[PDB]
């Protein structure tokens, strides 16, 4: 209950689409007491098959070569993070091995172990495979509020499904609230953008079809300089509240020396390896 | 050894042992593992260097066990870290033996081989200045079933016994419970046991067995020409079939005719080949894996990239 | 860091409190001053319908680590130092995230009851500064005067957004 419900009520959220996916879990345990509550609230897209991701038959048994997808939750509680993450690489071994070409999505409990996930021949991150590591997540997030406070809730809000609710009164909640019926979505910049400077299309964007642009895909860049113009075939990402208002970013044309300071990339600061009798 | 002693000690032809275990878990019994590596049935430049890959903490608990070999290393680390494996030159090995002490702590059928799979995924995966592949790895098992997470390129079925998988039949996984039958074997026969021990244990006899009961650790002695004459005794070994004196037959030519002059001029008794997996199929692959033909028979034919397993005299 | 997300109410004193609340909609939170595992819960959902996303918050969280990054780690497991050059330095090139107060002289000049659509549209051409969000005092909205410090987040406010001078402005900011 406490795993799914918060997936569940945002993976079948109010605002998503008219077409609807999932319906399939399988675990090796039944699903006693609420757990099957919350199943019977969404009896017409959720049904559960007891069963095991080890076994192939099982894999077979919920159509593993038919999903779209297959996501593999983590117990965030466990005792042995990286019991979990080993388990939960078997598990992802157990579903390519039985099927190529199926994405999946995976929770990592620590950041090391998702080196472990690329050993596997047949994943690849270029098609869509990938890992949430919830480790490496928590604590950036915390990171960049300590740079600007309040951002880890700002970028919380940026992916939960959320309609605009409406407050009459002239509470905090009221503005807040408004803030949060937005996320992040993507989109594919018009060609009338194609040929000139980054600032200028987030100016145009935002001022005249009223969506904020943060970055493009020059592999993928947040707020890049004046230098850097618009190649056709860019993807952009938006802030907006709901998806079909993103599509006009698309269906657009005149409508209105000695010392090493760095690591070896340069990403990030270094210094000499120091003992910690130095620190303390 | 450290891993920048190791990158230097230039190692080629060894043998790695990669060992999962703990300060607390439950010993393995290594002095087997070296013993048959050891047999006086080498010379001492023949002998192939050991080392050992793993936790400090578990190893030293063993060592007055083997200390009294020869050509042995350790490195502090894990099978699982890139750095360690670059360190021991793990592409430069004989053989790449993967071993876990915590086989009895947990009991989940998933939680009790997660180490030796993702150890071996992770030797396949590695690129050299050749990709790992290639490399030659030998992986105990627990659990059994879990077999079919050590190769991508076969078919899984987890109804199958054991010796039908591609990697058992490649001789690249091990599991205890393929000795079960080896007590019925003993029951019928007691020779088989007898046979096994000398050609598995180096060759040890009775009076090994009374002088280890005896001080626990083995003795050194000044040679002699009775000690010398035991080392006179066959040593199991893989023939090219490349090389000179046998490319003249291995061209599509018999076994037969292999076996009776390979007998006869070096008294080798090749009792098997092994056999590159797609060597039948009429496409070149890049696929280098070989499974085993025990006792083929008199007529059949020699692909020459094959692999002569046969016994061979001490000189 | 929270465990488990119910026990947000003991964090605040001044505020409503009742359990079946969802964590979101709590003071502490819309403060941004309380964290749990849980809001990532949803992350599962979002990466299933866009994998792009994941991309991006990787990029925008992590300092910027890129796949190079992920390989030496995985090799080498600690982060190997390096000597400078040219490439290294053209790497540092790249955005920051930042807070402004909007009492400082480039543009208390309009957060004075002005436009925040006005304050986007000259801080982009004038800085490259992208500000997507502000920190707004909880209070500022009333009448009287309030001692609370504390802010919470209004994320992309429309072009016609009243800008009060005690905001602080969430912004993007270009490398010197
Ligand atoms: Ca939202
Ligand atoms: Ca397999
Ligand atoms: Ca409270």
């Amino acid at each position: 209950l406490e795993s799914v419900s918060n997936f569940l009520k945002d993976f079948l959220h109010k605002d998503r689409d008219d077409v609807n996916v999932e319906i399939v879990f399988l675990h090796n345990i039944s699903p006693n007491l609420e757990l099957e509550a919350l199943f019977k609230r969404h009896f017409t897209q959720v049904e559960f098959y007891q069963g095991s991701v080890l076994n192939p038959h099982d894999l077979a048994r919920v159509k593993i070569e038919s999903a779209d997808a297959c996501l593999i939750l983590a117990n965030k509680y466990c005792a042995d993070p990286d019991a979990e993450d080993a388990s939960n690489i078997m598990r992802v071994i157990s579903i390519k091995n039985y099927h190529p070409k199926i994405r999946i999505i995976t929770q990592m409990l620590q950041y090391h172990n998702k080196a472990h996930l690329l050993n596997i021949p047949s994943w690849n991150w270029k098609e869509g495979d990938d890992a949430i590591c919830l480790a490496e997540l928590k604590l950036g997030f915390i990171a960049q509020s300590c740079l600007a406070q309040g951002l880890s809730t700002m970028l919380a809000n940026l992916f939960s499904m959320r309609s605009f609710i409406k407050i009459e009164e002239d509470t905090w909640q009221k503005y807040y609230l408004e803030g949060v019926s937005n996320e992040m979505y993507t989109e594919y910049l018009s060609s009338a953008f194609v040929g000139l400077s980054f600032p200028t299309v987030c100016e145009l964007c935002f001022v005249k079809l009223k969506l904020l642009m943060i970055a493009i895909e020059s592999r993928i860049l947040i707020n890049p300089g004046n230098h850097l113009k618009i190649q056709e075939g860019t993807l952009g990402f938006f802030i907006a509240s709901d998806a079909k208002e993103v599509k006009r970013a698309f269906f657009y044309c005149k409508a209105c020396s000695n010392v090493k300071k760095y690591d070896s990339t340069g990403m990030f600061h270094w210094c000499a390896p120091k003992e910690i009798e130095k620190v303390i | 050894l450290t891993r920048s002693e190791a990158a230097m000690t230039v190692l080629s032809g060894h043998v790695v042992v990669c060992i999962f275990g703990d300060v607390s878990s439950a010993l393995i019994g290594l002095r087997n593992l070296v013993m048959p590596l050891r047999a006086s049935n080498f010379h001492y430049h023949e002998l192939k260097h050991i080392v050992f890959v793993g936790s400090i903490e578990y190893l030293k608990r063993e060592w007055e066990t083997l200390h009294n070999f020869p050509k042995v290393s350790i490195l502090p680390g894990t099978p699982l870290s890139r750095a360690d494996l670059r360190a021991v030159n793990i592409n430069l090995c004989d053989m790449c033996v993967i071993l876990s002490a915590n086989q009895n702590n947990i009991d989940d059928t998933s939680l009790q081989d997660k180490e030796c799979i993702l150890a071996s995924l992770n030797i396949k995966s590695m690129q050299f200045d050749t990709t790992g592949v290639n490399i030659p790895i030998i992986t105990e098992l627990v659990n059994d079933t879990n077999v079919q997470f050590l190769d991508q390129d076969d078919d899984d079925d987890p109804d199958t016994e054991l010796y039908l998988t591609q990697p058992f039949a490649c001789g690249t996984a091990f599991a205890v419970s393929v000795l079960d039958s080896l007590m019925s074997a003993t029951y019928f026969n007691d020779n088989i046991l007898t046979l096994i021990r000398t050609l598995v244990t180096g060759g040890a006899t009775p009076e090994l067995e009374a002088l280890i009961a005896e001080e626990n650790a083995l003795r050194g002695g000044y040679s002699t020409p009775q000690t010398l004459a035991n080392r006179d005794r066959c040593r199991v070994a893989q023939l090219a079939l490349l090389d000179g004196p046998f490319a003249d037959l291995g061209d599509g030519g018999c076994y037969g005719d292999l076996f009776c002059k390979a007998l006869k001029t070096y008294n080798m008794l090749c009792f098997g080949i092994y056999r590159l997996r797609d060597a039948h199929l009429s496409t070149p692959s890049q696929c280098t894996k070989r499974y085993v033909i025990t006792n083929p028979p008199y007529e059949f034919e020699l692909v020459p990239t094959d692999l002569i397993f046969c016994l061979m005299q001490f000189d």
